[PDB]
């Protein structure tokens, strides 16, 4: 009776000690959900940041990102699983105009999901070099796939790279604004989208993810500890 | 059983007109966002149009925007796609895709191999 | 005491009702926040309690200043004299604690988490005790209910040393800590590189932080500048009649400002918050 | 031949529907209208088993009706003693994303699985003290959504690759493959005799399978959206399924059609977990609205509400002895009711 | 896709070839099971707290 109950209590004490240690380790790392499609350099982002999971560390903060690629095309049930992550890192190839609508639909589905309406999305418009080549060549027209691009003017807050053709900047910010329209249509202020223009040879995406996650955590702290 | 039957389609010269009708059975039509999804030969599924529960929020793919019209008749439990100003690039098998869950603004229904709640589809060929 | 009565009476009458209403409503919303949310609001609970205790200290002062006589006995009068100062310094302490916590979870977010809010109750009662013991000094030096009591005849050197120590700690340490934390928090909330285009909450929080430090610095600075001068005047160290009169008037205005802060902490700290504006609605 | 096969399938479906309608002489609700309702059911949180760091997806009561095992997204499989609220075991998992857990009838083994596509069997009764990963079962190409032990050597696992698998643990290879679902299989329940089992899938259809034959014995199509929960009636001749269209539905194996629908106008959130009481009179369902419901399985009238969770209720369990009902939610809490 | 259609037709034939019973009989069996075991259901009938290991 009591003899076995004392042993059970001691075992529970050891379990809770190990569980507190695991809680300290667990809360100190941030989970990111990597999403994208084929021909989008999510794998290139992972490898340039040094499979299913990749671990990186910036400013003594540990992130580990999950690239779920072992399942079928349907996403509903295993996207329900990634609702506690700090950020969803959505990588989209800006060059491919054919799949831009598919990526917009996927972004809208992620944004409007009941269990993903709180996670902020870090949007990486990858493959900007190929998009610039397509825009400069002129063989492929964005207005063919997006007619409203024919009525689009570059935003006044745009920050083009020095020595860049304004057509390329217009295309970049058009795609970014298409994603941000979905972002702000039903954001409700609870989550936000953080667009970035990245390329294959970019070597600073980890810092962008770090800053975006720090902003997300600051906003979360502001939201929760309003009464302190 | 969730059944979606598509009617219409066929061979049409470029610039013609078509009406794709979609009879839905086995579920409450008014509670689900509906989609029209086409698969062109030699390529995978492509989302064409969608319309919300009450028909207030319709949205279109930019390729077919300005030519195709999407509508619902929740009384008759039917989905309409008025296809106007057809092009040779618009030849495809057309499908009705019901969004997986009711009262949701998100949809995952362009599954390349098998989607649970997609119709059989009808061929729409545009050539001379 | 003439002018002072008029001044203290009107200011305390103006402050009593808003302090009561705001602080009791804030405590009710705290109980609601506990029943609805598992988070802890210990620091703001202590701040509201201290402000409410100050407000409940006012009415007997109002009665004395209106009637010029004290029929309730010396013990109650001395306790009421002790109350206002003890919970005023409690308010200062918990404003500092709130500022430090906001600095912690807005300047080092990751490090913050939420189990990093674990020794809060000890931080709260450590304060409510040290203050009450430091404020044991208040009745002893003034051993006629609130303003007409003669100060204890004590040596100028020891009095000056003790007064400097008390002023230094209980004002400079809160002031320096609050100013530094507000500066760092404002620096953190300001996005230099472009970030997500929010609805404006990162700027509303900036305005709230700046408004708090400011009300602190203006309700509490004049009191602690005029406090050594008032103590010197009441100890007869200063002999200039005009200087004594202006010092007394300035000290009266300064305590008026301090009680005004006691009744203004509700508004700024609580009713500007979205959670209050949603719970009442 | 494709058109001929489609026409033949349509005719077969039509005549199956006609036969089922012919068998539908009367409704279950009409026959059960005479009996008096159970009235309000009062249930309360006896134990609040806490210690999980993240959401719980699956739990499973032991046959001893005292020990339970829960799986959490933090990569932890905690075996609690419900009576004393003492965590008997806490197994770390190689894959943090675990969506299923099972506890063997013998009590010597537990099962784990999820996005790793692998069913990890852990041996609790180890000579060398702490638990160790007994074996790993691979061969499924979609996440593992639910696991159920036939015995200490056979386990039936449903996967999001539209299949189920009967594994012999000793050999480690997939003994039998059950195929025919056209969507992710999200739940399965074993019959009391462990001879048949019903699996609910994302194609809004449940399937009754025979474990020895390996072929689909029956298919039930009465729902509108994905099926997330399923469980046999205690007699084994019926089963209730929960779906995303905020409806629970009761099917009978011999009747081969839906018998009764448990739904309300005020309920729009989808089901996540269903279970029956020991007698089967009460059907307990978990919802997305953070609260569990307790329906009268015979009269389709709600009899109770278990509102004690601050997040989505993800797993339900009923003791074999019938003492208690455990609800595990996404607020990292598992609670006991009776 | 011919194999998928053939398999679906075969499965439909198998599901059709079975023998069904009346829904009245199924309802009667469910009622009989519910009433026979109603005594041994602590959820259905709250057992006194002295017999609850949790209370
Ligand atoms: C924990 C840190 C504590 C910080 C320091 C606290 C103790 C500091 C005490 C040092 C000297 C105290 C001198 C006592 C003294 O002079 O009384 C305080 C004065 O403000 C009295 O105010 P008085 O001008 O008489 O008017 C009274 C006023 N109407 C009233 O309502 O209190
Ligand atoms: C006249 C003066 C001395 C009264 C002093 C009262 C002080 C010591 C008492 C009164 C109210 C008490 C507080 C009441 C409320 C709370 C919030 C609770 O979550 C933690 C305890 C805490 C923080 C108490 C701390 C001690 C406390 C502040
Ligand atoms: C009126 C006077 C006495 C107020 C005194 C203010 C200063 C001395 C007090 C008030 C609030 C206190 C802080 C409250 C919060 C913390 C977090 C704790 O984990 C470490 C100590 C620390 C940093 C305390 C340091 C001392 C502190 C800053």
């Amino acid at each position: 009776q009591r003899n076995e109950e004392k042993a059970q209590r001691e075992a529970n004490k050891k379990i809770e000690k190990q569980l507190q240690k695991d809680k300290q380790v667990y809360r100190a790392t941030h989970r990111l959900l990597l999403l994208g499609a084929d021909n989008s350099g999510k794998s290139t982002i992972v490898k340039q940041m040094r499979i299913f999971e990749t671990k990186f560390q910036v400013d003594k903060v540990n992130f580990h990102m999950f690239d779920v690629g072992g399942q079928r095309d349907e996403r509903r049930k295993w996207i329900q699983c990634f609702n506690d992550v700090t950020a969803i890192i959505f990588v989209v190839d800006s060059s491919d105009y054919n799949r831009l609508q598919e990526a917009l639909n996927l972004f809208k589905s992620i944004w409007n999901n009941r269990w993903l309406r709180t996670i902020s999305v870090i949007l990486f418009l990858n493959k900007q070099d190929l998009l610039a080549e397509k825009v400069l060549a002129g063989k492929s027209k964005i207005e063919d796939y997006f007619p409203e691009f024919a009525r689009y003017t570059t935003p006044e807050d745009a920050t083009p790279e020095p020595g860049e053709d304004p057509r390329v900047t217009r295309a970049k910010y058009f795609i970014r604004d298409e994603f941000l329209r979905i972002s702000t249509a039903s954001g409700d202020g609870r989550h936000y989208c953080y667009p970035h223009f990245t390329c294959a040879v970019d070597t600073e995406n980890a810092r962008r993810i770090f800053n975006d996650c720090r902003d997300i955590i600051q906003r979360m702290h502001l939201r929760q500890y309003e009464l302190l | 059983q969730v059944q979606l039957q598509e009617s219409g389609g066929g061979l049409v010269q470029p610039g013609g007109s078509l009406r794709l009708s979609c009879a839905a059975s086995g579920f409450t039509f008014s509670n689900y966002k509906m989609n029209w999804v086409r698969q062109a030969p030699g390529k995978g599924l492509e989302w064409v149009s969608d319309i919300s529960q009450s028909g207030a929020s319709i949205s279109y793919t930019g390729s077919v925007k300005g030519r195709f019209t999407i509508s619902r008749d929740n009384a008759k439990n039917t989905l309409y796609l008025q296809m106007n100003s057809l092009k040779p690039e618009d030849t495809a098998v057309y499908y009705c895709a019901r969004c997986p869950a009711p009262f949701t603004r998100d949809c995952f229904d362009v599954t390349s191999t098998t989607y649970a709640y997609r119709g059989q589809g009808t061929q729409v060929t545009v050539s001379s | 005491t003439d002018f002072r009565y008029f001044i203290y009476a009107v200011t305390y009458t103006v402050i009593l009702v808003p302090g009561l209403i705001g602080n009791i409503l804030a405590l009710w919303v705290f109980y609601g926040y506990m029943k609805e949310t598992k988070r802890a609001v210990i620091f703001m609970i202590n701040l509201a309690i201290a402000d409410l205790l100050q407000v409940l200290s006012l009415p007997l002062r109002i009665f004395y200043y209106l009637n010029h006589d004290w029929p309730f006995g010396p013990g109650l009068c001395m306790f009421c004299f002790y109350l206002k100062y003890v919970n005023m310094y409690a308010s200062i302490y918990f404003l500092v604690c709130i500022s430090v916590r906001r600095f912690w979870f807005l300047m080092y977010p990751f490090r913050f988490h939420d189990c990093k809010q674990k020794y809060d109750l000890y931080i709260s009662i450590a304060g409510w005790l040290i203050i009450c013991l430091a404020c044991v000094l208040f009745p002893l030096l003034r051993t006629k209910c609130f303003v007409d009591l003669p100060t204890r005849n004590v040596n100028l050197a020891q009095s000056v040393v003790m007064m400097t120590i008390g002023e230094l700690i209980g004002f400079v340490t809160p002031l320096l800590i609050v100013l530094y934390c507000t500066w760092k928090t404002v620096l953190s909330l300001q996005d230099k590189y472009p970030m997500a285009q929010d609805l404006g909450e990162k700027q509303k929080a900036l305005k709230m932080i700046l408004t708090c430090a400011g009300v602190f610095l203006i309700c509490f600075a004049p009191y602690h500048f005029s406090f050594p001068l008032d103590f010197l005047v009441k100890s007869n160290e200063i002999k200039s009649c005009l200087a004594r009169r202006v010092i007394l008037i300035f000290h009266s205005v300064a305590l008026c400002l301090a009680s005004l802060n006691s009744c203004l902490d509700p508004v700024i700290y609580y009713f500007s918050t979205n959670e209050f504006r949603r719970r009442l609605s | 031949e494709l058109d001929q096969l489609r026409q033949e399938a349509e005719q077969l479906k039509n005549q199956i529907r006609d036969a089922r309608k012919a068998c539908a002489d009367a409704t279950l609700s009409q026959i059960t209208n005479n009996i008096d309702p159970v009235g309000r059911i009062q249930m309360r949180t006896r134990r609040t088993l806490r210690g999980h760091l993240a959401k719980i997806y699956a739990m499973h009561w032991g046959t001893d009706s005292r020990l339970l095992v829960s799986a959490s997204q933090d990569g932890k499989l905690i075996i609690w003693d419900s009576y004393t609220t003492n965590k008997v075991h806490a197994i770390p998992l190689r894959s943090s994303w675990v969506m299923t857990c099972a506890y063997a009838p013998s009590g010597n083994y537990v099962a784990c699985g999820g996005l790793d596509n692998i069913c990890s069997i852990y041996n609790l009764k180890t000579r060398e003290g702490n638990v160790r990963v007994s074996r790993e079962l691979a061969g499924h190409t979609g996440r593992l959504s639910c696991c159920r032990f036939l015995d200490d050597n056979q386990i039936v696992t449903s996967s999001g690759d539209t299949t189920c698998a009967l594994w012999d643990i000793e050999t480690g290879q997939q003994t039998t493959t059950f195929t025919g679902h056209t969507g992710d299989v999200m739940s399965l329940s074993l019959a009391p005799d462990t001879r048949l089992f019903v699996s609910g899938a994302c194609d809004a259809s449940a399937k009754l399978w025979d474990v020895r034959e390996g072929m689909c014995r029956q298919t039930f199509t009465g729902h509108e959206s994905d099926i997330n929960a399923i469980c046999f009636f205690p007699n084994g001749n019926a089963f209730a399924t929960g779906s995303d269209d905020a409806t629970c539905r009761l099917f009978d194996l011999r009747a081969d059609q839906e018998l009764m629908t448990y739904s309300h106008d005020n309920i729009i959130c989808g089901i996540t977990s269903v279970s029956f009481s020991k007698s089967g009179r009460l059907l307990l369902a978990g919802y997305d609205d953070f609260n569990c419901n307790v329906w009268d399985a015979l009269k389709a009238d709600r009899a109770g509400v278990l509102a004690g969770h601050d997040n989505r209720v993800s797993c339900l369990g009923v003791t074999d002895d019938g003492m208690a009902v455990a609800t595990g939610s996404w607020d990292s809490f598992l609670k006991i009711w009776n | 896709s011919i194999a998928q259609a053939r398999k679906l037709v075969e499965q439909l034939k198998m599901e059709a070839n079975i023998d069904r019973i009346k829904v009245s009989k199924a309802a009667a069996d469910l009622m009989a099971y519910c009433e026979a075991h109603a005594k041994e259901d602590p959820l259905l009938t709250p057992v006194p707290a002295s017999e609850n290991p949790f209370r």
